[PDB]
C-alpha cells in the first residue's frame, strides 16, 4: 500500500480519490491519503470550496515513483510532485502516519469497482493523451479540449485522445460510401483496432480513461470521446465476441458507478438508444441495457 | 445552412448551385400476387439534378436493373442517388463544378455529404421550400424519355427552354415552381391548360409551349386559379 503525502491544506477543498471523496477545511491538519491500492492507476481530484470553477487533478500510479501535493499560492492549486529522495519521502510519511494526520483509501474487500473502472487503463497510455512529458503523472481539469474539439486552442494543454469522426475520408472506404457508414466494422476492425490502437486493450482503455474524465472532471470534450467509441462499436456488425462481452461489463461497472443526479448532463439519449435499441449490438449488451434500464429509464 | 424564403435571391446569383431531388429515384407499382399476397414491381426513375440559374437539368435515368438482388430499397435508393450525383460532380470541369448542392429531402443530406468528402468545400444543404420536383415526371418529354430507357442513361435538358431571353432566372423559377405545382395538385387540369389552344405547340427541342409574353400571363393565371380551385375542392373552402 503507498502514500500521497500533502505538505499542507492551506484552502479549503474537496478531496476526490478515484470514486470516493471527502471535505478538508481551511488550514485543517491535512497531510495526505495512505493505504492506496498497488497495481491500479489512480485520480486525486480537486475542487475548491470557494470556487467550484474547474475541477482539476492528477492521474498517477504510485508504482512509477513518490508522489505528494503541495499547494502553490502563486498559481493558487494542490500541485503533484515528485520526491527524487526516497530516504526523505519515506521518513515524510512515516512522521505523518505515526501522527494519524492521513485518511485512509477506504477499500471495501469485496468492491472491485475501481479494477473494474480503470481494468485497461494503463499510465503509459495516459502520457500520451495528456502530453507533459516531465512529469511521471497527468494533470486533467474541467475545461481542457480535446485535439478533436481544437480542429472545429493552445496545443500543449490538449486531451490527445483518438479522432474519431463517422463522416470522414478515414471511416470511409472509396466506394463503399454506403456500406461502411451503415456498418462501421471496417473504421472498428481495420482503421482503429488493427491500425492504430494495435489491440481492443488500448481502445478499451482510453474509452475507460475518456468516461473518467468525464465523470470525475466534467469534461465536455471526454463524454464525447466515450460516447463516440461506444457507438463506433455497436454501430459496427462484426465485433470480436470477446469485446462485446468485455464492453458489456466495462458500461455496467460505468453507469453503476455514475453519480444518478448527473445523469442528465454526462448520458447521451441519442447515443444510449441507438446503441441499446437499434445498433446492430442491440441485443449484445444485456448488463448495461438492464442496469440503464432500471436506472435511468427516463433517459430512454 | 438551411435555404428558406429568407435567403431565396441566393439561388440566382452567380455562385454554381444545383438542386437534388430524389423522389422519383425509386419508383413502384403495388399489386396482388397469385397468391393473394402484395408485391412491388419497379419502374424506371430518375434523378433530378437543376441548375436554379442556367436552367441545366441533368436526368440521370435510373433503370430497374439497378435494384436487382437489392435489399432495403428505399435506402438505397438515396444512397445510389448521392452516388450519380458525386459521379456527376466529378465528370464536370473544376470550373463547372457546384460550390452547394441544395437537397430537396433531409434524408439525402448524409449520403450526399458522405459521397462528397472528396470535395470539402462543396457546401451540402437542405431546404425549407416545398418545391414540386415530383411533379417532373409530368413533363410528357421527361416521362417518355425516362420510361423508353433499357439501361443506364444521362439526359440533358434546359427546362426553361428559352425563357432567359426575355426572363430573369428568378422570374423563370418562379413559373416553373407554379407550373409544376399545378402539374402535382392535378395533372389532367394542368395539362388541359398547357395544350388547350391546338395553335400554340411545343417546339421539338422544348418542354413546354411556345407561349408569348402575354400567352404566359394567362397561362400563369389559369395555373393559379386551379391551385385555389384545389385548394378549395381538398378543403371544402
Ligand atoms: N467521505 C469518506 C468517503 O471516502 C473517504 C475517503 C477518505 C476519507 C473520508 C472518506
Amino acid at each position: 500500500m503507498n502514500t500521497v503525502p500533502f505538505t499542507s491544506a492551506p484552502i479549503e477543498v474537496t478531496i476526490g480519490i478515484d470514486q470516493y471523496s471527502f471535505n478538508v477545511k481551511e488550514n485543517q491538519p491535512f497531510h495526505g491519503i495512505k493505504d492506496i491500492p498497488i497495481g491500479h492507476v489512480h485520480v486525486i481530484h480537486f475542487q475548491h470550496a470557494d470556487n467550484s470553477s474547474m475541477r482539476y487533478g492528477y492521474w498517477f500510479d504510485c508504482r512509477m515513483g513518490n508522489f505528494y501535493i503541495q499547494y502553490d499560492p502563486k498559481d493558487g492549486l494542490y500541485k503533484m510532485m515528485e520526491e527524487r529522495d526516497g530516504a526523505k519521502f519515506e521518513n515524510i510519511v512515516h512522521n505523518f502516519k505515526e501522527r494519524q494526520m492521513m485518511v485512509s483509501y477506504p477499500k471495501i474487500d469485496e468492491d472491485d469497482t475501481w479494477y473494474n473502472l480503470t481494468e485497461f487503463v494503463q499510465m503509459d497510455k495516459i502520457r500520451k493523451i495528456v502530453r507533459k512529458d516531465e512529469n511521471q503523472f497527468s494533470y486533467v481539469d474541467s475545461s481542457m479540449t480535446t485535439v478533436q474539439e481544437n480542429e472545429l486552442s493552445d496545443p500543449a494543454h490538449s486531451l490527445n485522445y483518438t479522432v474519431i469522426n463517422f463522416k470522414s475520408r478515414e471511416a470511409i472506404r472509396p466506394g463503399h460510401e454506403m456500406e461502411d457508414f451503415l456498418d462501421k466494422s471496417y473504421y472498428l476492425n481495420t482503421v482503429m483496432l488493427q491500425g492504430i490502437f494495435k489491440n481492443s486493450s488500448n481502445y478499451f482503455g482510453e474509452l475507460q480513461f475518456a468516461f473518467l474524465n468525464a465523470m470525475f472532471f466534467g469534461n465536455y470534450g471526454s463524454s464525447l470521446q466515450w460516447h463516440a467509441m461506444i457507438e463506433l462499436i455497436c454501430s459496427s456488425a462484426t465485433v470480436p465476441k470477446h469485446m462485446l462481452d468485455k464492453l458489456d461489463e466495462i458500461l455496467y461497472y460505468q453507469i453503476k458507478t455514475l453519480p444518478e443526479q448527473y445523469s442528465d448532463i454526462l448520458l447521451n439519449e441519442r447515443v444510449w438508444n441507438i446503441c441499446l435499441y437499434s445498433s446492430f449490438q442491440k441485443n449484445s449488451l444485456h448488463n448495461t441495457e438492464k442496469i440503464m434500464e432500471n436506472k435511468y429509464p427516463e433517459l430512454l | 445552412g438551411a435555404m428558406n424564403s429568407s435567403n431565396y435571391a441566393e439561388l440566382f446569383n452567380n455562385d454554381i448551385k444545383l438542386f437534388v431531388d430524389d423522389t422519383n429515384v425509386y419508383r413502384v407499382t403495388v399489386h396482388k400476387t397469385f397468391e393473394g399476397n402484395v408485391a412491388t414491381k419497379a419502374i424506371n426513375g430518375c434523378i433530378f439534378t437543376l441548375n436554379p440559374k442556367t436552367g441545366h437539368l441533368f436526368l440521370k435515368i435510373i433503370h430497374t436493373s439497378v435494384w436487382a438482388g437489392q435489399k432495403r430499397l428505399s435506402q438505397l435508393a438515396k444512397w445510389k442517388t448521392a452516388e450519380e450525383v458525386s459521379a456527376l460532380v466529378r465528370s464536370l470541369p473544376k470550373e463547372e463544378q457546384p460550390k452547394q448542392i441544395i437537397v430537396t429531402r433531409k434524408a439525402m443530406l448524409d449520403p450526399l455529404e458522405v459521397h462528397m468528402l472528396d470535395f470539402p468545400n462543396i457546401a451540402i444543404r437542405p431546404t425549407e421550400l416545398r418545391l414540386p420536383f415530383s411533379a417532373a415526371m409530368s413533363i410528357d418529354k421527361l416521362s417518355d424519355v425516362v420510361m423508353k430507357a433499357t439501361e443506364p442513361q444521362m439526359v440533358l435538358f434546359n427546362i426553361y427552354d428559352d425563357w432567359l431571353d426575355r426572363i430573369s432566372s428568378y422570374t423563370a423559377f418562379s413559373r416553373l415552381t407554379l407550373l409544376l405545382r399545378a402539374l402535382k395538385t392535378n395533372e389532367e387540369s394542368a395539362k388541359m391548360i398547357l395544350l388547350s389552344d391546338p395553335t400554340i405547340t411545343i417546339k421539338s427541342y422544348h418542354l413546354w409551349p411556345s407561349f408569348t409574353d402575354e400567352q404566359w400571363i394567362t397561362i400563369e393565371s389559369q395555373m393559379r386559379d386551379l391551385i385555389l380551385t384545389e385548394y378549395g375542392r381538398k378543403y371544402n373552402v
